[PDB]
């Protein structure tokens, strides 16, 4: 036995790309003692490569280690192995085998083979490129699986399931065939003993499976599907269930009678549902851990019966039509409450006073999106030990001003208070929070100057100040923040010369001056930023030049820590001159889209078009350029330097209405992703570069009103533009313009 | 979503490396707000620019069903197949560029009802067939470059036809007339 082990080891280790891999691996020497190999009474019962770049075949597995008598278990979880099953020798002896995570591919089919394992119980083969081409018939042929994980694999097809349980389903504890492509019918009603379903995020537009007798089923995920029908009855039958979900679907109507004696986790969430919360979800108060509603058309109140749930860990009433106030004395019935998220819905009145004591229980408290009026509780955080981490406040009719009572949660990671009619300054005291981590004030009637305190935050992130009345410089505290990734300020009344400290920060993605009284020269630091993929400095005082080290940084941009955080881009279109700039990106999170009027006091913009909306998704992880360069509407000066053309992920570059004299570089045509380019209102002069016509991702232009002589490039998108784009260019001719 | 459905059966048909399609949800209640695609006040596509996105494939009669539909740009691309015989259902493209790509097929005879038609540039394409006679009902016709294509046959000087010089029709297969340089028997 030893001897053959260590010689199959070795003659694995023989098929290996990397020479060094098995750094213990060598003949003379205990296979016992080798790393990832746990041996029991010198014979091998176990062998784990897991998070092993081994860069082999599986062919070269199966021969080798898979032969190994009185092998238990062996765990190749993202080992880099590719190829396909086939026939080969397993001893009886093997309990456990994990694949998943690897490259094997082919048809699912191929699995039939592993029935040479007589011993085989548990099997993960989870996100791998296993298909199913075609037709299904016949049958897996495994029955004495307790576990099978198909998750995350690219198989499409119908009723596949059946060719998977056509020798029968029991054995079978566990099935997860997740995150692919299935639809038909489900039939586990020969399987008694399962206790575990995934078929989550796949293609039934049919009926819910057929659960038979349901006795021993404590979990069932249908989400991700076209579902619809019927499901209580279904699962009418099962005594014994804790969690489901069903989110995500297309279920209708009323939330019908369900088995609550055992339940834990309910979603009904993402679904076309009707109604109000029933009464005799209270049956399940002994029981119930979290619950989520979300996305339905429900309305009305919360029942107060809940009060009798202890157990309630999290609460999600968010993107519904509820309204009333606040039943305080059935939440603070709720011993293990953590997470309310109340956000988007109808609810009104001002803030109950009892509502302070929640800040030693709550980790989330999302109020956003409401009716809600009334002051801010200076209150807050009287307790002791506060334990509050996310505040969510946004979008309300919430008057007063902001207590400084705030500094008294401690846990606070994140604050958003943006979105509303809050008046007063900005307390210095915020500075105390050292744990928080988005801070949004945006769209306020605050004024006052910023906080040097705020210097006293390294681990602040996002800082949203937009459309507010503040005034003042910027503190150059805020520079001992490296953690920043975001920081938009705009619409205010912010003065003074620019930050040359900028540099300091590695981790910022983006900055939005725009709509400000900020003057002096862009510095050249900015150059220093490998994080820094967008720049909005429109309308400001800023004079001087145009460095063209600023650009050195394209090409090493990393934008990885920037993504995940949601954004509105607001479209400047050309028609009214008193809106300035391509067009503002503000952080949506937490906000309604129908509420966006609030900004027609603030803002110069309509005629029903037109809004983009999404999350922040930057088009490299690393090594990338600025993707969003606007400096329109600014005393700049000079002409541009070669370096313009760098940037080949630039989509968006305004320099409009500018003091700008030179001649257009060729560099420009460089550029392959830009989509819209305003340079209108310069003193830029000289011919249009040829290489321009490079550029085929320009689906809007603004060339007018410069010194520009010379033809249009014929060729590329130029022929595309309206002369409407190229006005008050006196030697500027060739189509769209009049010939030559 | 009717425009976004059609729209979204284009960009699964088609061939998109650099996912450039990506943008477009057929959730949304139009396709107005997706990249490349611009809609006019009434909230209906009137264009879509997908030039040069390096895509393949071929392309869906869905195109057919855009009412206000003006400028198409699919030019500088490896795209194949033929050109859709129902695209004359377009009554307001003004400008049709296919040019630079694997497009085969005969000229399509519907093309003929388009009646605002200015724009129509073919060149460098693999299009095969006779030049169709009611394109000269088009009066709207400014400019066309077919050259270098393997197109055969007359070509007809009368219509808006008579506005056009040799090198659009150049480098072609067979092709006679007034127009070519080449006579006919
Ligand atoms: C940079 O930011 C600044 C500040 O954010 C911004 O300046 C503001 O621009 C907005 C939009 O143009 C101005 O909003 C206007 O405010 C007027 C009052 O000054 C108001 O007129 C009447 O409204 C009030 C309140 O209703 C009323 O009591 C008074 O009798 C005023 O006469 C305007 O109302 C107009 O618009 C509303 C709806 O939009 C409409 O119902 C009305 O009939 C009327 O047409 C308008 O709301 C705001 O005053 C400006 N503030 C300052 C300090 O200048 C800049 O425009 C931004 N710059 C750029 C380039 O973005
Ligand atoms: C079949 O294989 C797949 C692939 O591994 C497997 O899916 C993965 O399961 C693991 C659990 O083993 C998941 O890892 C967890 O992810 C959560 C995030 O949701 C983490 O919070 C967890 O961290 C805890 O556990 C760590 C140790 O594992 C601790 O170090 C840590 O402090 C926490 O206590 C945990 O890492 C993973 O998310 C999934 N999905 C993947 C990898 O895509 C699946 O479970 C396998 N099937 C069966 C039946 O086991
Ligand atoms: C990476 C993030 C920081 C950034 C917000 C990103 O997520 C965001 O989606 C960017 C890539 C989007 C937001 C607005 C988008 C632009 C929206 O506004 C423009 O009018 C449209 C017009 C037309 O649709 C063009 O095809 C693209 C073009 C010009 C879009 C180009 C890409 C964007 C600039
Ligand atoms: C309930 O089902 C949903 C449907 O997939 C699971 O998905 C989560 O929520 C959204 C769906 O809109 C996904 O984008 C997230 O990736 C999922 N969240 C997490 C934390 O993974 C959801 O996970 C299911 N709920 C539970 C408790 O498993
Ligand atoms: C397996 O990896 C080797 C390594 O080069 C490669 O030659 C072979 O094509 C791979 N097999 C599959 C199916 O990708
Ligand atoms: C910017 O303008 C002011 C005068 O308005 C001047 O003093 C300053 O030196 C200018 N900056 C540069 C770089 O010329
Ligand atoms: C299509 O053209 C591109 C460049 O324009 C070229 O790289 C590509 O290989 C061509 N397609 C095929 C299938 O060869
Ligand atoms: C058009 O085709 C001709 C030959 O058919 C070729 O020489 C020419 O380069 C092509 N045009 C372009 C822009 O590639």
């Amino acid at each position: 036995s030893l001897y053959r082990e260590i010689h199959q080891l070795i003659s694995f280790k023989d098929v290996l790309p990397d020479k060094n891999l098995l750094p213990d691996w060598s003949s003379n020497k205990n296979p016992c003692t080798f790393d990832g190999v746990t041996c029991r009474d010198d014979k091998v019962t176990s062998i784990d490569l897991s998070s092993k770049p081994l860069n082999v075949g599986f062919s070269a597995v199966s021969s080798s280690l898979l032969s190994l008598t009185g092998l238990e278990s062996l765990f190749l979880s993202n080992s880099h192995i590719n190829g396909s099953v086939s026939g080969f020798k397993c001893s009886a002896s093997l309990t456990s085998l994990d694949l998943s995570r690897n490259s094997l591919s082919g048809p699912v089919t191929t699995l039939t083979s592993l029935g040479s394992c007589s011993g085989l119980k548990f099997l993960n083969v989870s996100s791998n490129t296993l298909d199913f081409p075609g037709k299904v018939s016949g049958g897996l042929k495994l029955n004495s699986l307790e576990v099978l994980d198909l998750s995350a694999n690219s198989i499409s097809g119908a009723n596949v399931v059946g060719w998977v349980l056509s020798d029968g389903c029991g054995e079978l504890k566990h099935l997860a065939i997740s995150g692919n492509k299935i639809s038909g019918d489900v039939d586990v009603s020969r399987c008694v003993n399962l206790e575990f379903l995934d078929v989550s995020s796949n293609n039934f537009s049919t009926g819910i499976p057929f659960l038979g007798d349901c006795s021993a089923l404590q979990h069932l995920d249908i989400s991700g599907n076209k579902l619809s029908g019927d499901f209580s009855r279904a699962i009418s039958t099962c005594t014994e269930l804790k969690l489901l979900n069903i989110s995500s679907n297309q279920f209708v109507g009323p939330i019908p009678p369900l088995p609550l004696k055992s339940l834990q986790y309910l979603s009904l969430a993402e679904n076309k549902f009707t109604g109000e919360i029933p009464d005799f979800l209270s049956g399940a108060c002994d029981t119930l851990t979290g619950l989520d509603l979300s996305g339905n058309h429900f309305y009305g109140a919360v029942p107060p019966f809940f009060g009798s749930c202890s157990l309630l860990e999290s609460l999600a009433l968010s993107s519904n039509n509820f309204s009333g106030e606040l039943p305080m004395d059935t939440l603070l019935k709720m011993r293990g409450l953590k997470v309310l998220d109340l956000s988007f819905n109808e609810f009104s009145g001002e803030l109950p006073e009892s509502l302070t004591n929640l800040s030693a229980s709550l980790l989330t408290l999302d109020l956003s999106s409401n009716n809600f009026s009334g002051p801010i509780l200076p209150n807050l955080c009287q307790n002791p030990k506060n334990t509050l981490q996310e505040l969510y406040l946004q979008n309300n009719g919430f008057t007063g001003k902001i207590p400084p009572t705030l500094s008294n949660c401690s846990e606070l990671v994140s604050l958003h208070l943006s979105f509303n009619y809050l008046s007063g300054t900005i307390p210095s005291s915020l500075g105390s929070l050292s744990k928080l981590r988005d801070l949004k004030l945006w769209l306020n009637m605050l004024e006052g100057e910023i906080p040097q305190e705020l210097m006293y935050v390294k681990t602040l992130e996002t800082l949203i100040l937009d459309f507010n009345d503040l005034t003042g410089e910027i503190p150059s505290g805020l520079s001992n923040c490296t953690n920043l990734n975001w920081i938009s300020l705009s619409n205010n009344r912010l003065t003074g010369e620019i930050p040359k400290w900028i540099g300091r920060l590695e981790n910022l993605a983006i900055l939005k001056l725009s709509n400000n009284s900020f003057s002096g020269n862009i510095p050249a630091e900015l150059g220093d930023c490998r994080s820094l993929i967008w720049l909005d400095l429109n309308t400001n005082l800023f004079n001087g030049t145009i460095p063209a080290a600023m650009f050195k940084q394209s090409g090493k941009i990393a934008a990885n820590f920037i993504a995940g955080k949601r954004y509105v881009y607001i479209k400047n279109d050309g028609m009214k001159k008193e809106c300035h700039g391509a067009g503002n990106l503000l952080e949506f999170q937490g906000i309604r889209s129908e509420q966006l009027n609030r900004l027609s006091t603030r803002n110069p913009c309509n005629i029903t078009s037109r809004v983009y909306e999404g999350h922040t998704s930057p088009t490299f992880d690393n090594n990338g350029s600025m993707m969003f360069l606007d400096m329109s509407y600014n005393m700049l000066s000079g002409y541009i330097p070669k370096e313009i053309g760098s940037m080949p992920y630039l989509f968006i570059l305004n320099l409009g209405h500018n003091d700008i004299s030179g001649s257009i570089p060729d560099e420009v045509g460089d550029l392959r992703g830009l989509n819209i380019l305003d340079l209108s209102s310069n003193k830029l002069d000289g011919r249009i570069p040829q290489a321009m016509s490079a550029l085929t991702m320009l689906t809007e232009i603004d060339l007018s009103n410069n010194n520009l002589s010379g033809p249009i490039p014929e060729m590329g998108q130029f022929e595309t533009f309206p002369p409407a784009k190229f006005l008050n260019n006196p030697g500027l001719c060739g189509y769209p313009l009049p010939r030559c | 979503n009717l425009e976004g459905d059609a729209l979204h059966t284009l960009r699964v048909t088609l061939v998109d490396p650099n996912n450039v399609l990506q943008s477009w949800d057929p959730t949304l209640v139009n396709p107005c707000t997706w990249f490349h695609v611009t809609c006019n006040n009434e909230n209906s596509v009137i264009r879509v620019d997908l030039g040069n996105a390096e895509l393949s494939g071929h392309l869906v009669p869905e195109l057919g069903v855009l009412k206000n539909l003006q400028y198409l740009e699919l030019y500088s691309n490896n795209i194949t197949g033929p050109i859709p015989s129902n695209l004359g259902n377009l009554t307001n493209l003004v400008s049709l560029d296919l040019y630079l790509n694997s497009f085969s097929g005969p000229i399509p005879e519907s093309l003929g009802k388009l009646s605002k038609l200015r724009f129509l540039r073919l060149n460098n394409n693999s299009l095969t067939g006779s030049i169709p006679m009611s394109l000269t009902n088009i009066t709207t016709l400014q400019v066309l470059d077919l050259s270098n294509n393997r197109l055969s046959g007359s070509v007809p000087d009368n219509g808006s036809f008579s506005l056009f010089t040799p090198i659009s029709f150049a480098n072609n297969l067979d092709l006679c007339g007034p127009v070519t340089s080449h006579p006919c028997p």
